[PDB]
RNA sequence: AGAGG
DNA sequence: CGATCCTCTCGA
């Protein structure tokens, strides 16, 4: 389930539930036809891309597929009644609170990723302890761990040190 | 630097006053950080410790030799006898306050070293000085009045942040910085400038 | 030639980090070199706070020129870029 | 608001588990048969022992600095022994009509269960535990 | 207290460092890997005084 | 190197007490303990200045310079 | 007799154990820190060295001169020569001492404390000896010479407080203790099995009441009764470490009376 | 007399040798729980026996106390440390000419020595100083 | 070398004040006091006083950091009392009780021998 | 081997298996065997899932297994680093190494790759075929002391 | 490499650095020496004229001053020998080349610098002594400690140059680390140690204490928050009081083991408006966790409001702890007279459970299973037998050590320690290996030869059955130094291998970049990624949120 | 001094590891750490 | 190059 | 090709 996603809606639902102060006891405002459209608004609006065309479309669908997800299963009809117990005046705030930390989210074109993904690597790399095989609980699990496969996979060595096939 | 492969630089130097402090009056030379502890399991300092404040109280030299009998139990037996509670602690009150502390501290004896490696004789600052012959570029060593290396590894995390504007100066302004005379036609150093 | 037209461009319509910091940069080193200031400095005197007030108040005179792998640019003025960051 | 809960309760089991200041009390009503009572006591200042009868309350008044007691015209709706203050922090309906009250005391918990709790607990960050005899 | 053991060299006191090697006239068989046509070999580090 | 003045921790006058300390231990045939005890040395802290002395000076005063 | 109440257990040349009953912790305290660190005295400040043939360096030497203990009865019948108007020290705000010493014998020359004398003028004031407390009259030993050795030096002894420099203090450890019962529970006894077993009773518990474990513990109760015992390192006697204890707090508080009256 | 002799690794290869002298040949027939669990002597045809355990160490770690009551690395640690402190190195420093040199004003031997120290001198020409520590978190500092 | 003049902890500075008083903005009738070149010896004793006082509502002191020689005090009072006289009248107190307990001991030294 | 896998209810239950761990590789020729799952068949040598799948599933097999080694130390890694270098390796066709002998012998530029090995050698390359560098690199910039085309200087500023 | 990729340069420092818990998050501590050492050149403006004139009459050697006064056409005035020094009206356009000062942005470093988090802009802080002052809430981007580490600090020269490290390489931005979508930084050591013990359901203040870790609060509220009791002594809470360094709308909820909004263990976490309302404070909730007070608080208030935090958390912890202490004593490792028998029973039936291991593979009627050795199968089991040992004579330690345990209590906060320690220290070292092998036969057949040939018993395989507190023997030393020696043998290697290793990736992965249209791409202009990470998302922005629709029953789904 | 004067160097399988024959004859712990760790032993 | 953080 | 930097004395 547990997966890195932009914008925490549970912090967002839990934000309005504070701020305008929802009662578990009073019968919510908003139509079946407000959330139902709301959260299809929302997806509509959560830009990755911009171009007119197909191609960059179709990329920007792909692109948000797996947040929508999250938006769509945490927004949907029940649970925001049932469940979050949210007013029409509380919803509207969290799609643009939803929408303003998606914008939010993205990243900037400039942005120098080689250089970050290398040292993101490296670092972590560059505290790993034992060289003796960790997955070994027992000698019939000695696969190459740590520094010297960690070396062998970036080298491509064709001269594998414990190749193993595991057969399902 | 104890005698169980620890290091440390002072933090701060604080007057006997603020200085926690037992009921007869005794205070600590030294305070040792208690997370500087157990990572390391240095046992022997703890013992070692605990040989020195039954050795001072008794008068007598502390066998600290490795493969004895010297237990920790026996150790603790006499410092019992010499008054003091057996494992090592004593209430200690806050010199700032006076109000004795909740816990109650592992004090004694422990011999420290003075190592060489002093502050002043590290530090160094350079805001521009004197150049290499051959690249131009800042001398080597502090007590010529060198510069700091900014290397790749420092060159990349500059990169990382994207800051281009700051990397440039870091490396032109601060550093060698040269205007050549580049020929239109060629696109080498062979142009005879006859500046003014 | 180049160019694109300005009602035609996919490029985000917030500004970048790198492009406030710029921005902040250029306008704070215009400043402390005794160019004129384009809002009321009520009470500051920090260059960089005052490009940061310039900012805010949007009256940075400054265009970001955005370009695009192939050789392309769009031009982006500060007076319409999105501060959300 | 004065008053909003007021029962005399009975001690089932008495606690300490890990601590030496705090006990975490159980206690069953003296008049209903559904009603209970899991709350957490400063044993140190007032000890609570086995088989003891105590009266509990849940009050409203006696926002801005906390002023010290001063032996002026302070007079508070403590005749009491053990006075704390909380805050509501979940409201469990727990089957039927059967309602159940959350109030913190700065760490210490409380837990009243009941039926009757209408037009006395809100999700409102007041709360006075007022304990006697 | 000085012990001695070093020599002064142009006012400087040097050290010799004790080096290790491996001794010499020693029979040894060594067992060679995988690649190799020729499966064991036995050495001799022979030397005179 | 000579007994110093005062104790590190506390301050008590201790570069008096060592004299006396050496021929306690020699004419007197006492034990270290008794002999810091003797002094009115009460505290650790103290008992470790003249304890754990080693008085290099009678070593440097051998040399003729 | 009023207020803050003294009960003096014992007495001696260089201590005082007393009981400092009915005030507040941060008094016994303050008056405590004051008396480590803010009752000023006389010691060397200044070392002008003619000659040293000694095994021991200038400063080693200096070093030690600044811990010798001098008589500092008269001390506020003394100025700081900050305060004097005088180029450098004068006798109303500072002592001058001499000490030339030579290996006489082929046997080792001691050089003591008592080897320092002063060449200033006192006037009639108790200060600027050397304090001997040394059974044989000799004082702290400061340095020691062969044959050929001789140590020539002049010193200049000025007024200041511990804060300053640790050499500038009447100090010794002050014994402090209040409550030998935690019956405060004002710190959590650490144990094994038993905490009345594992933990020794101060000599402090003759004095006060045990708990008696079949008492709840006291809530509004405070810590009002503090077992004290100052010791003098000889510059001040011991009555006169307490009471210019009492006199330096009392005085730094009326300062910041005078300091409102002023702005 | 030959009461005792000189094993090289490659003789040493041939012998059986005991660690304790008495502690490996008494006889056989409750004990401090407090001290290390010693294995029994087991093998009873020794032609050698150690001097004393604590001489496979030299030097530096002769200088540590209770060696054996520290995680492996810490000793090795230490060892590296001594060289870089600092003490009387010898008596004849007031007369050398020495690029460099730092000599502790007022050395103290240890309150805790090892038995290996004595012939190393240490208590003669100390490196630090028998400093009252306390293990507390006061200022954070 | 970068250390400061150990009486640079007791000698106020060139246009150094021992008081300096600000009115709190946080809150109303109350006072932060700046005291230069004094530690928990006078705050502990004076903080520990104005609590003694009924009149007081808060009173707490704070040495920012161990390096400097200064220390700041915070007071609020009832209405109608200025906190500044509530320093004076807390501040008084002490010197009486120090008053009493140097002609006390003072009693007790010369009825004691030895 | 323990599998979690949907129930008949829906829900995700432990379902435990036999798995065969091997001491070698011949990927193509163990696939096509009877009663297995062709399928599912992993090896630890993502140069063979290279070699028999294609290029796109030795990308899977190389991220998988840097991902194990980083995982292995307990530690956590953001996917796109990692996703990232694998990608890297991969967008060249084949199995491109982050050796002297992988990466830095791509058509990329001259001053570029000098500064990583081979440095002379390299240059002494770029001798005798006249290669020109168009300076986008950061290593050419950093050379030529000039704002590199890095977030800051990855735009223009016009009036 | 050396002179054009780096070089040495100018207006850069190196000094011993030091922690100080009364510095604030993005500070820096520079001695002034150094800061007298550095110099900026400000322009002559009508704003800052009477201040940097004022600057040039204080000249080199008193602190807020400068050397160097830069005229048009470009000839400089050095203030230290000028003759006019005491004289210069300064003019418009001028430059003055002032000190280091107060509250100006530097570059702070660390070297290896392995990622951006190593080296990070900083609030200047001139200070008395020698050492360079940090935050310890700092100490883990850089990797440092102050054990004699020393670190390099470099100045911007253009007021452009000052903005690239304010705005992009500042501290408090820095928090959230795009590597781990985390944050990198949080409440270490005393702090971490000193918030649980704070924080505990037990622990209860006075009027006194109160007021004092109020008012350290900076940005406090000026209003006394109503005690927690009321009745005999108007008692607070440790929590309360700590509640007060949380901001406003901070909601924090967690749930652990026995958490049950009643939580009887006092675990888990309830944060509500920014008040706590039950659990314990440690490393899970005020550490560098993933769903931490941290990457909240950055997140919902601000970076500069989260920089903040740490700030007051430390101001509160730290001086409540320094009025409570908190030791280690060797105390701490004496373990029950009676659990020290049962930990000694367990290597007992440990030791004998190999002596019939050993006996039945002697007596060949051990049938190993398949794919491996007779020989290699009884090693297997033996190590086993003699693992599971060390682990249970370790956890017969743990399950012992009172609350009141001084090595307890940091492993329980997550400030310093782990079981392993506690096992070894206190009741059982355990097995020794090298090359993952057990001790070796170095000798002909022997290990030691103390011992008879071919004895593979525990003892003299390696295994050391006594505690650190016990002691090791003569040869469970020896053979507990070979192990030793690998691990630092291996760990140089490894020093040796990951920095290289870096330095590659960094090379081949350099010049690439996210355009203006979202694509990953090289100097060349070729695609890598069509969308960086596959999404178009910045790393640091990102957090696991549980998937509602992929798990449960199809029963669960529907209702 | 001493721990200089008994020093040994090792130039240039598997040496650096406290091999087994080194009791009595080398220290198990005096080596230094890294560049040349294990191969500069002492007696 | 060597000696050491 | 074989982590970074830092101080450093010394021939030739
Ligand atoms: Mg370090
Ligand atoms: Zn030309
Ligand atoms: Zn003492
Ligand atoms: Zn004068």
């Amino acid at each position: 389930a547990n997966w890195p996603l932009p914008v925490n809606i549970r912090r967002i639902i839990q934000n309005a539930q504070q701020t305008f102060h929802i009662d578990h006891t009073k019968p919510s405002d908003l139509t079946i036809k407000d959330i139902v459209l709301g959260v299809k608004d929302l997806q509509e609006n959560l830009l990755v891309l911009r171009g007119k065309n197909e191609i960059i479309q179709n990329a920007q669908r792909d692109a948000v597929t797996l947040f929508c997800c999250l938006l769509r299963s945490r927004l949907a009809t029940r649970r925001v009644l049932q469940e979050y117990r949210l007013t029409k005046q509380a919803f509207d705030w969290v799609l643009s609170n939803i929408e303003a930390q998606f914008l939010r989210s993205v990243v900037h074109p400039g942005e120098m990723v080689g250089v970050l993904a290398a040292q993101s690597i490296g670092e972590p790399a560059t505290q790993m302890t034992l060289n003796t095989f960790h997955f070994a609980g027992v000698a019939s699990k000695k696969v190459t761990s740590g520094v010297p496969r960690l070396k062998e996979i970036l080298n491509v060595a064709k001269n594998m040190k414990t190749p193993s096939l595991t057969v399902y | 630097a104890s005698r169980h492969g620890q290091k440390g630089t002072i933090g701060i130097t604080y007057r006997r006053e603020d200085m926690p402090f037992t009921a007869e009056g005794i205070v600590p030379d030294l305070i040792i950080n208690p997370h500087a502890i157990p990572s390391r399991m240095t046992v022997a300092h703890l013992i070692e410790c605990l040989l020195s404040k039954v050795a001072a109280l008794s008068g007598n030299e502390g066998d600290a030799s490795p493969f004895t009998d010297i237990t920790v139990e026996g150790i603790s037996k006499l410092l019992r006898e010499h008054g003091y509670q057996s494992r090592g602690f004593e209430v200690m009150y806050n010199g700032h306050t006076g109000k004795k502390l909740m816990a109650q501290i592992f004090f004694g004896p422990t011999y420290y070293q003075r190592l060489r490696h002093m502050v002043d004789d590290k530090i160094h600052a350079r805001a521009r000085g004197p150049m290499q012959v051959l690249t131009r570029q800042p001398v080597e060593g502090r007590s010529r009045d060198g510069g700091l290396r900014f290397g790749e590894m420092e060159r990349d995390c500059m990169i990382a942040h994207g800051a281009a504007s700051f990397l440039k100066e870091r490396l032109m302004e601060a550093s060698d910085a040269f205007r050549v005379h580049i020929c239109g036609i060629c696109g080498l150093m062979t142009v005879i400038a006859k500046l003014n | 030639e180049k160019a694109i037209p300005k009602d035609q461009r996919a490029t985000t319509p917030y500004m970048t980090k790198y492009e406030r910091a710029r921005i902040l940069g250029t306008r704070a080193l215009q400043i402390s070199m005794n160019a004129p200031v384009f809002v009321d400095l009520e009470g500051e005197t920090d260059p960089l706070r005052i490009a940061m007030k310039e900012l805010a108040e949007k009256k940075i005179p400054l265009v970001i020129r955005r370009y695009l792998p192939d050789g392309s640019f769009e031009d982006w003025s500060v007076e319409e870029l999105i501060v959300d960051l | 608001s004065n008053t909003l809960f007021d029962d005399i309760f009975q001690v089932s089991e008495v606690d300490p588990g890990r601590y030496n200041k705090v006990c975490r009390i159980e206690a069953a009503s003296t008049t209903q048969d559904q009603c209970k009572l899991t709350l957490d006591i400063n044993v140190e200042l007032f000890p609570v022992a086995a088989q003891d009868s105590l009266t509990v309350t849940i009050a409203s008044s006696l926002t801005r600095s906390w002023r010290p007691p001063q032996a002026g015209d302070r007079s508070l709706a403590d005749d009491y022994d053990y006075v704390m203050y909380g805050t509501a922090y979940k409201f469990e309906e727990v089957s039927k009509d059967l309602i159940a009250v959350y109030y913190s005391f700065g760490g210490l918990l409380m837990r009243l269960e009941g039926n009757y709790r209408n037009l006395n607990n809100l999700k409102q960050e007041n709360a006075y535990l007022l304990i006697r005899r | 207290f000085d012990m001695g053991g070093y020599f002064i060299i142009n006012g400087s006191e040097k050290v010799l460092i004790a080096q290790e090697r491996s001794a010499g006239n020693i029979v040894q068989v060594f067992k060679k890997a995988a690649p190799s046509p020729i499966s064991h070999v036995a050495e001799i580090r022979s030397a005179l005084e | 190197m000579i007994v110093p003045v005062r104790c590190f921790s506390c301050g008590k006058v201790v570069g008096d007490k060592w004299e006396s300390y050496l021929n306690l231990l020699q004419e007197d045939e006492l034990d270290e303990g008794t002999a810091l005890s003797r002094l009115g040395l009460k505290r650790y802290c103290c008992r470790r200045m003249i304890l754990t002395h080693v008085d290099l000076i009678e070593k440097f005063l051998r040399y003729n310079p | 007799e009023e207020g803050p109440q003294v009960k003096i257990r014992e007495a001696s040349k260089d201590n005082v154990d007393f009981i400092l009953s009915n005030v507040d912790l941060a008094m016994a305290n303050s008056l405590r820190r004051v008396m480590i660190a803010e009752i000023p005295t006389l010691a060397i400040d200044s070392v002008e060295v003619e000659t040293n043939t000694t095994v021991l360096a200038d400063e080693f030497i200096a070093h030690r001169l600044g811990l010798i203990p001098l008589q500092s009865m008269d001390i506020e019948q003394l100025e700081y020569s900050r305060d004097c108007f005088c180029e450098d020290h004068c006798d109303k705000c500072s002592v001058v001492l001499t000490l030339q010493a030579f290996g006489e014998s082929e046997s080792t020359t001691n050089v003591y404390s008592k080897d320092l004398v002063i060449v200033s003028n006192l006037m009639g004031r108790n200060i600027g000896h050397p304090i001997i407390q040394d059974k044989e009259g000799n004082g702290v030993l400061i340095c020691k010479l062969r044959k050929g050795q001789e140590l020539k030096l002049t010193c200049v002894a000025k007024k200041g407080i511990a804060k300053e420099h640790a050499k500038w203090g009447p100090a010794a450890a002050i014994e402090f203790e209040y409550d030998p019962w935690n019956k405060l529970k004002h710190t959590d006894y650490w144990y094994e099995q038993d905490s009345a077993k594992e933990w020794p009773q101060s000599k402090n518990c003759e004095y006060e009441d045990p708990p008696n474990e079949g008492d709840p513990f006291d809530y509004k109760a405070q810590a009002d009764t503090f077992y004290m015992n100052v010791e003098s390192v000889g510059s001040i006697p011991v009555d006169q470490v307490v009471v210019r204890g009492i006199d330096t707090l009392q005085k730094k508080v009326a300062s910041i009376l005078l300091a409102l009256t002023q702005m | 007399e030959g009461l005792v002799e000189y094993i090289d690794a490659e003789e040493e290869e041939s012998i059986l040798i005991a660690m304790q002298p008495e502690d490996l040949e008494p006889a056989e027939a409750d004990v401090d729980p407090a001290k290390r669990i010693r294995v029994s002597h087991h093998a009873t045809t020794f032609t050698h026996c150690e001097i004393h355990p604590s001489m496979i160490l030299g030097v530096a770690a002769s200088i540590i106390p209770f060696p054996d009551h520290n995680q492996s690395p810490r000793n090795t640690y230490q060892s590296a440390m001594g060289k870089q402190a600092m003490g009387v190195f010898l008596t004849n420093y007031n007369v050398r000419m020495d690029t460099m040199a730092n000599i502790l004003y007022y050395p103290q031997k240890p309150l805790g020595t090892t038995r290996a120290m004595e012939y190393l001198k240490f208590r003669e020409l100390p490196a630090g100083q028998n400093a009252i520590v306390a293990i507390a978190c006061y200022s954070g500092y | 070398m970068n250390a400061p003049d150990r009486f640079e902890l007791f000698l106020l500075g060139e246009g150094e004040s021992k008081l300096k008083i600000d009115p709190d903005t946080k809150a109303p009738n109350a006072v932060v006091i700046t005291f230069e070149k004094e530690d928990h010896t006078l705050g502990n004793l004076i903080r520990a006083e104005l609590l003694n006082d009924r009149k007081v509502l808060f009173a707490a002191y704070k040495v920012e950091h161990p390096f400097f020689a200064r220390f700041k005090l915070r007071i609020q009072t009832t209405e109608g009392y200025d906190p500044k006289d509530a320093l004076k009248n807390a501040c008084n107190s002490i010197i009486n009780k120090l008053g009493a307990l140097k002609t006390n001991f003072e009693t007790e030294w010369n009825l004691q021998t030895l | 081997y323990d599998r979690k896998v949907p129930s008949p209810t829906g829900e995700y239950v432990k379902e435990p298996e036999w798995v065969l761990e091997t001491d070698g590789v011949n990927l193509s020729e163990v696939m096509t065997v009877p009663g297995i799952d062709p399928t599912r068949i992993y090896t630890n040598s993502f140069i063979d899932i290279m070699e028999v799948l294609g290029i796109e599933a030795g990308r899977a097999a190389l991220y998988k297994e840097v991902y194990n080694v980083i995982a292995s130390d307990g530690s956590y890694v953001n996917y796109r680093h990692m996703a990232l270098l694998v990608d890297v390796m991969t967008t060249q066709g084949g199995l491109t190494s982050v050796t002297r002998h992988g990466f830095n012998r791509s058509n990329t530029g001259a001053l570029m790759r000098c500064s990583f090995e081979e440095t002379v050698e390299i240059l002494f390359e770029a001798g005798a075929s006249a290669e020109l560098d168009d300076c986008r690199g950061v290593s050419e910039n950093v050379i030529l002391g000039q704002m590199a085309p890095i977030g800051t200087g990855a735009f223009d500023v016009m009036i | 490499r050396g002179n054009l990729m780096g070089k040495r340069v100018d207006f850069s420092a190196r000094t011993v650095i030091s922690g100080d818990p009364n510095l604030e998050l993005d500070q820096v501590g520079v001695p002034k020496s150094i800061a007298k050492t550095l110099t900026y050149p400000e322009v002559v403006t009508p704003y800052n004229i009477d201040r940097l004139t004022q600057l040039v009459r204080n000249g080199p050697n008193e602190h807020p001053g400068a050397k160097y006064v830069i005229r048009d056409s470009g000839d400089r005035i050095d203030l230290r020998y000028s003759k006019r020094a005491g004289d210069i009206q300064l003019q418009y356009g001028w430059k003055v080349e002032r000190h280091i000062m107060d509250n100006d942005p530097v570059l702070f470093n660390r070297q290896p610098s392995l990622h951006k988090m190593s080296m990070m802009a900083h609030r200047v802080k001139v200070i008395p002594y020698s050492t360079f002052r940090l935050n310890l809430s700092v100490t883990s981007p850089y990797n440092a400690d102050f054990d004699g580490d020393e670190m390099n600090l470099h100045v911007p020269q253009s007021e452009e140059t000052r903005a690239e490290l304010s705005q992009l390489c500042a501290v408090p931005l820095q928090i959230v680390s795009p590597q781990s979508n985390k944050p990198c930084m949080g409440i270490v050591q005393d702090t971490l140690c000193g918030i649980r013990k704070l924080t505990l359901r037990d622990t209860f203040i006075e009027l006194d204490q109160v007021l004092n870790m109020l008012y350290w609060v900076p940005d406090w509220d000026g209003v006394i928050p109503t005690p927690a009791i009321i009745k005999p002594k108007p008692l607070w809470s440790g929590k309360q009081i700590l509640s007060v360094a949380i901001p406003n709308g901070i909601h924090l909820q967690r749930f652990d083991e026995g958490t049950t909004l009643l939580s009887p263990k006092d675990n888990g976490m309830l944060i509500i408006d920014g008040q706590i309302i039950f659990g314990v404070v440690e490393k899970k909730t005020v550490g560098s966790s993933n769903g931490g007070l941290i990457h909240v608080v950055t997140r919902e208030k601000g970076p500069q409001v989260c920089a903040k935090l740490f700030g007051n958390i430390q101001k509160v912890v730290n001086f409540w702890l320094l009025h409570n202490g908190f030791s280690t004593g060797i105390g701490d490792t004496i373990a029950d007279g009676p659990t020290m028998r049962e930990i000694t029973e367990t290597i007992a039936e440990a030791k004998k459970k190999v002596l019939d291991v050993t006996k039945e593979a002697q007596a060949n009627l051990l049938t190993a299973k398949h794919g491996m050795t007779l020989r290699e199968s009884f090693e297997d089991n033996v190590v086993r037998f003699l693992n599971e040992a060390r682990d249970k004579a370790g956890r017969l330690a743990e399950v012992n050590l009172k609350d009141l345990n001084n090595v307890k209590q940091m492993v329980m906060a997550g400030s310093k320690g782990s079981f392993i320690n506690i096992a070894q220290m206190s009741a059982c070292v355990g097995q020794q290996s090298v090359e993952g092998k057990r001790i070796a036969f170095g000798f002909v057949d022997r290990t030691l030869p103390h011992f008879s040939k071919d004895d593979y018993s525990p003892e003299s395989k390696g295994f050391v059955e006594n505690s650190y507190l016990r002691g090791l023997t003569p040869q469970e030393f020896f053979f507990h130094a070979m192990g030793g020696r690998e691990g630092l043998i291996d760990t140089a290697v490894k020093t040796a291998e990951t920095g290289y290793i870096q330095r590659r990736l960094v090379k081949a992965l350099e010049d690439i970049m996210v355009h203006y249209d979202n694509t990953t791409r090289n100097s060349l202009g070729n695609v890598i990624q069509f969308i960086y990470g596959e999404d178009g998302m910045d790393a640091a922005h990102i957090e696991k949120q549980s998937l509602d629709t992929i798990g449960g029953s199809d029963a669960a789904f529907e209702k | 001094t001493l721990s200089h004067l008994r020093r040994t160097n090792t130039p240039i399988a598997k040496p650096r590891q406290l091999h087994n024959t080194h009791w009595g004859l080398v220290c198990p712990a005096e080596t230094p750490e890294g560049q040349a760790c294990g191969l500069v032993k002492n007696l």
